[PDB]
């Protein structure tokens, strides 16, 4: 039963590190979604 | 009428030179978008 409290504690780290986890791969998204800005077609010529 | 005579005289010589410049190709890459799309690749990758 102290081994069960102490591995509930370890769900719970878990689960901050799975939430952890899912803010890094959306930032991760966010991150391949500006190189995909960076790299866009450019419409100034006609503007120019 | 003689002032805007002379002035599209001018335009045609401005023309003939437009043509003279026009017989330099300068064609853009044929793959620029194909160099984008690689480049895009590229950064992709080195950012995974």
């Amino acid at each position: 039963e102290k081994l069960s409290e102490v591995r509930s504690r370890l769900k719970e780290i878990d689960g901050r590190l799975k939430s952890t986890k899912n803010e890094m791969r959306k930032t991760n998204f966010r991150m391949t979604e500006l190189k995909m800005n960076v790299g866009k077609v450019v419409d100034t010529g006609i503007l120019n | 009428t003689k002032k805007l005579q002379a002035t599209i005289i001018s335009t045609k010589e401005d023309f003939l030179r437009s043509q003279e410049i026009l017989a330099q190709t300068h064609l853009p890459e044929k793959s620029v978008f194909e160099d984008i799309d690689i480049k895009r690749k590229e950064i992709i990758n080195k950012e995974g």
